[PDB]
């Protein structure tokens, strides 16, 4: 069971910030690594997979970055529309594992 | 004769472990003897001998089973490469283990040796600690199809287990792969350069250790021997699908390590020019200096060296006065 | 070799048909169905609307942009009876060109190159060929291709293409993926110029991982041209049931282009290897003149300190430094050496 | 003419075999031969030693080969070649041996004669790579029993083919000492190792060519002395040339880059040297000037009264050596 | 297709292309069974009664320089204006056309000369037509004296036989002696490497890239020899009379053998540049390890003999026990310290 614990556990920031949310894994997950938003009583939405590869129709905005077994998800330019709770996983095994999130808030 | 060569002579053990059909016998023994007569029992056994630096041993196995003396002189010569021989009574395949240490990135071998003979499977190692621990829980809680199945099965499950432990060694050599490539590309050092050596060395082992695996699992399935028996074959095809997978991982991050080393290694040479030009501008201010200083403090009891002006002053603002000309004559070629 | 079958992928379930790619923007199906009477172009995303096409007796150009939909390419794969390890190899992207011939059609695997100006990047665009019976299927994996030429000569009935059969719409794409190799030679040419200058007018790091940059695009060239001679070669001289005999020269043709090709790329490669000794000879130069102005500094200053440092010991035993004089001979000795010195260094000319 | 500088033995070794039975020979009397060509069975007709031009000629007059080919097989220099006659078919192939602790590349030429159902072979030492061959006939393995002597010459050439893998293998280890000694012991047998290396693997790209071209000959002519439903066998061999041909080339391409990366190894250690020399120069004319300063002998000069004056000299120099040795430090260089 | 325009030139004239003009002799062989006449004559006239002679005739002429002499020859035998040109034109590169009445080959030499590895090029220029060979070449002395004796001596079937014989045996001479040059080099060669072994010293590099031009020129030359004797192989001219074909295919394989080695070659001379770089990089560090243990010592020494050596008004002297000796030892003892490490270092 691979554990992946992503801080802060709550963000706090205004738009046209740099907001920046980091995964750390417990074991080596290669790089199967994907984020996902999830605004409140909608699904998640996939943005980026493969912990730096930009999903078709995310704006470019979002980017992901890994060095080692920690991965970063970086918001340019934060906007009105980018507030809800983020969420890091990892599909190195077929136990895929969730992060914890992080409720991006004003 | 069949003298031990590796470098481990501490741990010592001989472990048994006979599954049957409906039935379960696991014990752990100190004596060659007692587990000498499972060798003529029906149900397959899976025999362990995990210190191999008791010469005696290994001797009185071989003998009670029968094996030729040549395979003796490889089950103790820990250094070579993997290898399948195929022989009437048995089959002797020489393979290895590997682990990596994150925190020193050093690459350890510990070889180990299979033998199988019938309705049984020997297994010789350097020392304590194997890759088979979930073979022996899958034996154990009746899990999977190997308790269904026969000693050929279970070469099988030793081999998948050896390839299952060598993607995890590729794993931790991914995230290395990783890192060193941040740094190379940012932070050039002494010690990037370094880790970059080590690692071009451990792929280079990791290349010469898995392609003589590849070979072997081909002549496993592609040949069949009697041994290897008809069902088993799709599995050892699974291995060698496995092998491949690790042979092509292995060569594509051997050349993103030598193309890590090549920019670094070719940016040398613009270095000396950094050097040199330090080193000109240091000399060119401070050796004129040191030089008139020397004639001002030269004495002859004959120079105009009286005070006259106060000229010790003058002289060091004339020394300042040749200092920052030199300066300033320098960053006009953009030194 | 023995049969074949697909391999087994550890981590993924067996039998999965998984696309190795890096683009999954796109999703396009063009068909073109053309003969002596009329064509019938088509643009759609639906699989279920190309299928019928199997059977046409006109020739059938179908070509899918974006691989990575796995499940269109299995409904393709399944319906026109192509065997899974080819739809295996289709979406293995990681691969080089080659061909394979059956009984039903042939398997093909081609490579495209597009070379990027200000950012010097050499990137691979894998396209796969099936000729079946009148169809010829295509698979790529992004927008743009090099195939505009055949479109348009489909489309205006311009030359013999129209008059024949499949066969010679398999000539026409694989002779526009050659002819638009030459034009990323001399792109790559072109490049190879720029640097060659800027090695010597400018060097610097950057300089040099652009040329390493280079040499390692021109490995990848060379180990993509190889196959394609080795498949027009199979294409030309095993000439399965498939292909018409009266289409044969053509792959002639287009074999040379690849042999010329090949050629050219053997002669970038000695350029580029050259390109490194450049380099270091003129960081070695620039390296020279700091040198010299080093060695000119310390070989007029240091004999002067010497000097002084002789005449300037308090060796108080011998009246030899007491000589009454207004300092006209050592100052005199210092002066006439550096300027001997300076002149010597005009002389074998180091400045 | 002969040409090879090999004349130490003679020899001849004849295989006759079928699906009853197999008879291996050994002889040396050239007479004995001669009524082996005429069985239905396959046989093989093994003649070692060139340099007695009578027996070659001898057999050809015999066998009804031309003197054109003939003077082929005593030349040794020839390149790979493959002539179709219609009575026989003549290949040309070379044989390579590699050893540890010493670099050479030995080229042994082997020439191959195909007609009815004997295959000649013809070569200068003794000992080659068609012993699993003969162990397949004498053993009853494989199939070869069953075919003709076309099968035979697909088994010599694959066998030839298949050493080349070894080779192959032996010089990817002699490859990467070279690349650790290149990149941590630069030293002038380096250098002469590299060279000797360029040159053997330059030779194998020059032979390893040819074979395409010969095993393709084999694969599309056909000529009818082949019986065919072999011609995937010789497909299969003309593909083993194709990844010989690309492993070489991979091999020459790590070698052209060798050199430069110990020109290279060789600037960084020198680089080294530099920055010892640079380090102890500016931190130490600087404080030779400062001591200078001081030292000048004046008859009026301010602070040569004030308490403990030397000392605080030699604190200042302490103070600004200290602050180089940080520069330095924050530099790596140190 | 007629005469190239040239800007500095008259419209029609032809110009020699070379530096040679020091010699003019004409040479004709008319070489039979039944007997052979030999004879030298500095006129040009006659040599133009052997256009159609039955038997067949051996024409050497030497110096080109007189244009007058080539293109009367020309106007004499047919040859078209443009031949004319190329047969002037020793710039040029090895090359054969096919006509419908000759046969017009070009194709160089090369001699080699002692304590200058100079390699020169001679424009020797075949034409076959009828029963005639007619030879342009640029100076006196040729590489085809073996193949003039043979015809002397009668031994051989060049005299029996047709004249594409005599056209083989003079292409194959001067093949056949490429190779007293080719091995006059692989032995300079040879022995140079035995001295920059020895000696790396300045000459060298002069010596090595003169080597490596003396390599491009004979790869530029040799290279078009092939799909010369491929077209004369392959396409099988009517003038052949198919009866030397193999005499075309041995000399095809002798070509694509030289071209194979001096692809080699070419890579062969490349190490030696970078053997030479290797040694002066390592003659460069060596300097550098001594210059930097040389200042190392000696400049703390100088720290010391510079402290010490101030003058001050209340110095700290201190002296203790006569501490000069004290000092004295206390270099000593940093000298050793530092000569050391250095040897620990290994850069001595
Ligand atoms: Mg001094
Ligand atoms: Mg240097
Ligand atoms: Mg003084």
């Amino acid at each position: 069971d691979i554990q992946m614990t992503q801080s802060p556990s709550s963000l706090s920031a205004s738009v046209g910030d740099r907001v920046t949310i980091t995964c750390r894994a417990s074991q080596s997950v290669s790089s199967a690594v994907a984020w996902y938003q999830q605004k409140p009583g909608k699904a998640p939405k996939l943005l980026i997979y493969s912990a730096s590869s930009l999903y078709s129709g995310v704006p470019s905005r979002f980017s992901g970055s890994r060095s080692g077994t920690d991965f970063t998800l970086t918001i340019s330019s934060l906007q009105p529309e980018d507030f809800a709770t983020y969420y890091c996983q990892q599909s190195s095994s077929s136990l895929i594992t969730f992060g914890q999130g992080t409720k991006v808030e004003i | 004769t069949l003298v031990y060569t590796g470098k481990y002579r501490e741990d010592f053990e001989i472990e048994v472990m006979n599954y049957s059909i409906e039935e379960f016998r696991e014990f752990k023994t100190t004596d060659v003897e007692s587990v000498l007569p499972f060798r003529d029992s029906s149900t397959p056994t899976w025999i362990n001998i995990t210190g191999i630096h008791r010469t005696d041993v290994v001797q009185r196995v071989g003998e009670f089973f029968g094996i030729h003396p040549l395979v003796l002189e490889d089950i103790l010569n820990v250094h070579q490469r993997p290898k399948v021989e195929f022989f009437e009574n048995y089959v002797f395949i020489v393979l290895k283990m590997f682990t990596y240490d994150k925190n020193l990135h050093e690459l350890e071998s510990e070889q180990v040796s299979l033998i199988l003979t019938k309705n049984c499977v020997l297994m010789f190692q350097e020392k304590i600690g194997d890759v088979f621990d979930p073979v022996r829980e899958r034996i154990r809680y009746n899990r999977g199809i190997i308790r269904k199945k026969r000693a050929d099965y279970l070469l099988y499950s030793l081999i998948d287990a050896l390839v299952d432990d060598y993607f995890v060694l590729l794993e931790k050599i991914d995230d290395e792969i990783d890192v060193l490539e941040e740094e190379v590309l940012e932070r050039p050092e002494k010690e990037t350069v370094q880790r970059t050596h080590q690692l071009k060395r451990n792929l280079v082992e990791l290349r010469k250790t898995i392609w003589p695996l590849r070979e072997v699992l081909s002549s496993l399935y592609r040949d069949v021997p009697p041994l290897i028996e008809k069902e088993t074959v799709p599995y050892f095809r699974d291995v060698y699908d496995h092998t491949i997978q690790i042979a092509d991982t292995v060569e594509t991050f051997r050349d993103i390590v030598s193309g890590l080393l090549d920019v670094y290694l070719s940016s040398v040479s613009n270095k000396t020019n950094e050097v040199m030009k330090v080193l000109t501008i240091i000399a060119t201010i401070f050796m004129p200096l040191t030089f008139i200083a020397g004639i001002y403090g030269m004495n002859f009891e004959y120079m105009p060296e009286l005070r006259w002006k106060w000229g010790y002053p003058v002289v060091l603002a004339v020394m300042g006065v040749i200092a920052v000309i030199m300066v300033v004559y320098f960053k006009k070629k953009k030194w």
